[PDB]
C-alpha cells in the first residue's frame, strides 16, 4: 500500500519530521510539523486542531498519500503531506477549499466529465530592504530576455529543479513584459493535482528567493504603470477519455461543448471574478493598457481577449481563461470554472458572437454597438455580483461562499476609509 | 534523427538539466525560452508554442537547429538556436534568421556563397551599484599588454568559453580607447558567422557581470 | 463714486500693483497682476485674458468696485497692494455662464424675482500642519484637541493674524476655535448674503494658506489629510429671507417653524445626493463621509439635541435657520451656495414634504432599523456623487451646460487616475503573504 511506501521513503531519506499541509479559503498555506514517530497516528486515525484558521472549532488533519514528498531543501530531512480537513465524527468539513474542489470533480465525474487545467503561473522578483520585501524589481529586463539582463535565472532554474524534485513537470520559464517579472507555464493535469501544484509552487518560489535575499510575490499588480501578473487557466474537458471539446466535422474543428462550457463560464464572468481576482489590488491589474483581459469577450489566437481559443487541434483541443491573477485560491478557482463551465454545457447556453477585432482600440460607441460587457471595476463590484450567483454559492458551500464574502468586506472596508498618498500628492498643496 | 540521438547523448553525459530556445528579435537582441530537459523531446519533435509579439520589439512555434545544440560551459544548461515558424508550418518572414536563410538560398541558385569574418569591437566597463556605467576598467591603448591591458583574464575566458562552442577566433587584442578590446573572426557563412555574432555577445556580458 | 474712491485709497495707501481676482470652477484662486497705471483701464474697458484656465479662449476681466481691499502685508518700500475681484464677460459684452461667481449670481437673481433672499455663515474647519524641505506635510503643528487653550493650541498667533487681517477688508467674524483633531482649527463667519460670504470664503482660504507660508506652516481645507482623525467640514448656516422678514419663522406654526422651512428642507434633502458632487468634489471629501466622526453620512434631518445632515437650531425670530452640515470646505463656495438655493427653491415652489425628522441617534441604530425609515446614505465615492449629479436635470441647468460638463470632467479625470493607482495600503497588505 501507499502508507508502506511513505514508511519506506521515512527511512530511507531519514525524514525527521513531516508538515501537514492544508490551505484557508484565501489560498494561504497553513500547516501542523509533527515529529515523525506521529506519522502512523496521522496517516491513521488523524491528528486533531483548530480550524478556526480557515475562515481567517475542533477538526481532524487527513493526509493524502498521494501527496507525500520530501522536501529538497535538507535539513535529517523534512516531509510534507497535503491534507483533506474533517469533522471529528468523521464527515468532511465543508469549509475546506481542497474539499470543496474534490465535490465538484466528483460531481463532474458522475456525468463522465475531467477537466484538465494548465496555468500559467507570472511573479515578480523584488530586492529585500532593511529584512523586509520591497517592490523593487530585481532586474531590469523585458518580454523573454536572457541573461545577463534577466539575473533571476538561478532563481528559476533552481525552483523548477525543487518543482522536478517532487514529481512536477514544467512546459516551460521565461522572462515577462514587466521588470522583474517572470512566468513559469505548468502541463495539463488534473484540477486537483494542478491545484496542489500551484499551492507548492508558490511556496517554493517565495522559500528559495528568500534563500537568495529576494521576495518572491504573486500579487497581482504590486507596481502600478507596468504589467500585472496574471494565471492563465489552459482549460480542456474530457469525456470518457476522448477531448470534449475537439469534433472534426464541426465548424473550425470546435465542437458545442466547447461552445457550451465557454457560454456558460462567460455568464457568471462577473461572479467567477471574486475567487479568481479576489484582492483589492486584483482590480489594479483588470486596467486598460496591459496584457490582463478587462472586457468580456472570447475569439481566436490572434486577438487577446478573456477567452482565448488556441489553433492545437486534436487531444490538445483547448480554452484559455486569462482573466485570474495567481493571487486566487487555485482548489475555489479550478471549483467555480467547472461548475460555471458543465452549467452551460447541461444547459446548453449558447455564447456571444466572438470579437476578433482589436477591442482596445475600439472607441466607447464601437463597444457599446457591439454589446461588450466589462468585468468588475472593484472588489466591492465583484462579491456584489457572486452574493447573487445562486449556482456558485451552491459549488462553493454556503460555508465558503459566506467566508469569501466576510474576508472581502473586511479589507474592502478597511481600504475605502483609508487616506492614500495619491490624495495628498494631488489636493494637499492646491486646497 | 541522429543528430538528436547525439544531443540526447551530451544530455545524459553532461547531466544537462535546463535547455534555452535561443532566437533573435528584428533588433538583433537575444531571446529564450527555457525549458526542461523532460521538455526537449518536444522541442525536437512538434516544437514549443509562445507568443511572437516580442520578435517585433501573438502564436508561433520554436525550431530548434539540431547543428546548434551547444553545453554553456558555465547540473549544466544547453542551448539552441531556434527558426520561427507560423502554427501551420509556414515559415515566419519576420525572423531575422529565417531572413538570412532565403537569401542565401537566392544566391545559392546563382552558385554563390557569401563568406563573412567580422571584427568585434567592444567595450568593458565598471560597474557602479550593481548597474552598468561607461567608465573603462582599464587606461590601455592600442595593442597594449598587461598590465596595461587588465581585462587579459576576461578576454582569455571569453575566447576559451567560445572554443567550448565549436567556434574558432582569429587574433584579440586592445583596442585604441581605454577599455576598448576587439576580437577578430575566423571566416565562416553568413549564417553560421550570424549564429557566432550573437553567441560572442552573449557570452562576453555574461562573463563581464 | 466707487471708482473716485478706489483712486483715493490709492494715493492715500500707496497702492503700486492691482490683483485681478477670479476662480475656477474647482473654486481655485486665480488673478492677474497689473501695475497701477492699468486701474483705470481695469474699472473701465476691462483687462483681456485667456479662458481656459476656468475650464481646469479670449475674455475680460470686470471688477466689481465693491470688492476693492488693500492686502495688509505691507510690500517693499512702502509700496502696497490692492485686489478685486473679478466677473468674467465675452469680449461682446454678454456674461461667460462658465464662471462660478456669474452662476451664483444668476440664481440669486432669481431667487430675488420672487422676493426671496438667503444669508449663509459658514463654520470654516481647516488644518495647520508642519512644513519639511519645504514642501507641505499632514503633520499637526499642535497636540490640541477640543476648544483647547494655549500653550496645548500653538496657532493662537497665527489665528490671531487671520481674523486681524480679516477685518482690515471688510470682513466681520463670529468666533473661532481649536477643533477636536490634532492642529484643527474652525472659524465661524456671521451671516450675509451668498456673493458676499463666497466671495469672503474665498479670500479666508487665500489669508489663511498666506499667512501660514510667512509661519513656515501650511494651513488646508482639504476634507480629509489624515486617517483616523477627524476631519474639516463646512457647516453652512443657512436662512431664507421673504421681502425682509425671515421665511423660515412662523410663531403660530409647531415649534416656531414656518411650512417654507419644511418645503426647503426637502428640496435639499431631494437633490442632496447630487448636491454632494458639487459640495463635496473631491475624491479625499469621501474619506471623510464616513462613519465614527461629526461629519454626518445618513440623509436624516432633525433638532438641535442630534447631529444629522440639516439641523434645526433652537434660536427663532430673526436668527431662524438651518444648518447643512454635508460640505467640506474644498467646495467652490460659489457653486455650493447656488446648489443649494435652486434646490432648496425648488422644494419651495413644487412644496416638497421633507421625511420625518430622526431625533434617534443614526450612528447607534443597526442597519436592519435604518431601511425601515426609508434612511438613504450620501454616495460612498465621488464617481457615484457625478452619477447622481449628471442625472438631476434642475442642478445642470441652475449651475448651467457650461460649469456642470467642466465639473464632471474635471472629476472623472481624477477618479479615473485614483482607481487606477497601486496605493502603498494594498502592498501592506498584500506584498509579504500573497
Ligand atoms: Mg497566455
Ligand atoms: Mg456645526
Amino acid at each position: 500500500s501507499k502508507e508502506d511506501e511513505i514508511f519506506r521513503i521515512v527511512e530511507e531519506k531519514n525524514v525527521r519530521f513531516v508538515r501537514l499541509q492544508f490551505v484557508d479559503v484565501q489560498g494561504i498555506p497553513k500547516n501542523v510539523a509533527i515529529p515523525v514517530g506521529q506519522l502512523e497516528k496521522a496517516l491513521g486515525p488523524g491528528i486533531h486542531f483548530d480550524g478556526s484558521s480557515i475562515e481567517g472549532s475542533d477538526m481532524v488533519l487527513r493526509p493524502d498519500p498521494d501527496t507525500f514528498r520530501v522536501l529538497p531543501w535538507s535539513g535529517t530531512a523534512e516531509a510534507r503531506l497535503i491534507c483533506d480537513i474533517e469533522l471529528p465524527d468523521g464527515k468532511p468539513f465543508m469549509g475546506c477549499p481542497r474539499q470543496v474542489l474534490k465535490k465538484n470533480m466528483e460531481e463532474a465525474a458522475k456525468l463522465g466529465y475531467v477537466m484538465n487545467t494548465g496555468p500559467e503561473m507570472e511573479f515578480f522578483l523584488f530586492k529585500r530592504q532593511d529584512g523586509m520585501p520591497t517592490n523593487i524589481p530585481q532586474d531590469r529586463g523585458g518580454y523573454f530576455d536572457l541573461a545577463p539582463i534577466d539575473l533571476a535565472e538561478e532563481i528559476k532554474r533552481e525552483i523548477v529543479l525543487v518543482l522536478e524534485e517532487m514529481g512536477f513537470e514544467v512546459e516551460a520559464a521565461h522572462h515577462e513584459v514587466a521588470f522583474g517579472q517572470h512566468e513559469i507555464d505548468f502541463k495539463y493535469d488534473n484540477a486537483l493535482a494542478t491545484a496542489d501544484n500551484v499551492i507548492t509552487l508558490k511556496y517554493v518560489a517565495k522559500t528559495l528567493a528568500l534563500q537568495h535575499g529576494l521576495h518572491a510575490t504573486f500579487m497581482p499588480k504590486p507596481i502600478f504603470g507596468v504589467n500585472g501578473s496574471g494565471m492563465h487557466t489552459n482549460t480542456s474537458l474530457f469525456k470518457d477519455g476522448k477531448n470534449a471539446f475537439y469534433d472534426p466535422d464541426a465548424p473550425d474543428q470546435i465542437s458545442d461543448t466547447l461552445r457550451y462550457f465557454v457560454g456558460g463560464v462567460l455568464k457568471h464572468i462577473r461572479a467567477i471574478t471574486a475567487i479568481t481576482n479576489p484582492l483589492v489590488n486584483s482590480y489594479k491589474r483588470l486596467v486598460p493598457g496591459y496584457e490582463a483581459p478587462v472586457y468580456i469577450t472570447w475569439s481566436g489566437p490572434n486577438r487577446s481577449s478573456l477567452i482565448r481559443v488556441p489553433a492545437p487541434r486534436g487531444n490538445s483541443t483547448r480554452i484559455e481563461i486569462r482573466s485570474p491573477d495567481p493571487s486566487c485560491n487555485p482548489y475555489l478557482a479550478f471549483a467555480a470554472i467547472l461548475a460555471a463551465g458543465l452549467d452551460g454545457v447541461k444547459n446548453k447556453i449558447e455564447p456571444p458572437e466572438r470579437v476578433e477585432k482589436n477591442i482596445y482600440k475600439l472607441t466607447e460607441e464601437e463597444r457599446e454597438k457591439l454589446g461588450i460587457g466589462m468585468l468588475p471595476g472593484t472588489l466591492k463590484e465583484a462579491i456584489e455580483c457572486f452574493k447573487e450567483d445562486e449556482l456558485l454559492v451552491s459549488a462553493l458551500g454556503e460555508h465558503v461562499s459566506q467566508s469569501i464574502i466576510n474576508v472581502a468586506m473586511a479589507d474592502w472596508d478597511s481600504y475605502r476609509t483609508q487616506v492614500h498618498q495619491w490624495e495628498l500628492d494631488r489636493y494637499l498643496q492646491t486646497y | 534523427g541522429s543528430k538528436e540521438d547525439e544531443i540526447f547523448r551530451i544530455v545524459e553525459e553532461k547531466n544537462v538539466r535546463f535547455v534555452r530556445l535561443q532566437f533573435v528579435d528584428v533588433q538583433g537582441i537575444p531571446k529564450n525560452v527555457a525549458i526542461p530537459v523532460g521538455q526537449l523531446e518536444k522541442a525536437l519533435g512538434p516544437g514549443i508554442h509562445f507568443d511572437g509579439s516580442s520578435i517585433e520589439g501573438s502564436d508561433m512555434v520554436l525550431r530548434p537547429d539540431p547543428d546548434t545544440f551547444r553545453v554553456l560551459p558555465w547540473t549544466a544548461e544547453a542551448r539552441l538556436i531556434c527558426d520561427i515558424e507560423l502554427p501551420d508550418g509556414k515559415p515566419f518572414m519576420g525572423c531575422p534568421r529565417q531572413v538570412l536563410k532565403k537569401n542565401m538560398e537566392e544566391a545559392a541558385k546563382l552558385g554563390y556563397v557569401m563568406n563573412t569574418g567580422p571584427e568585434m569591437e567592444f567595450f568593458l566597463f565598471k560597474r557602479q551599484d550593481g548597474m552598468p556605467t561607461n567608465i573603462p576598467q582599464d587606461r590601455g591603448g592600442y595593442f597594449d599588454l598587461a598590465p596595461i591591458d587588465l581585462a587579459e583574464e576576461i578576454k582569455r575566458e571569453i575566447v576559451l568559453v567560445l572554443e567550448e562552442m565549436g567556434f574558432e577566433v582569429e587574433a584579440a587584442h586592445h583596442e585604441v580607447a581605454f577599455g576598448q578590446h576587439e576580437i577578430d573572426f575566423k571566416y565562416d557563412n553568413a549564417l553560421a558567422t550570424a549564429d557566432n555574432v550573437i553567441t560572442l555577445k552573449y557570452v562576453a556580458k555574461t562573463l563581464a557581470l
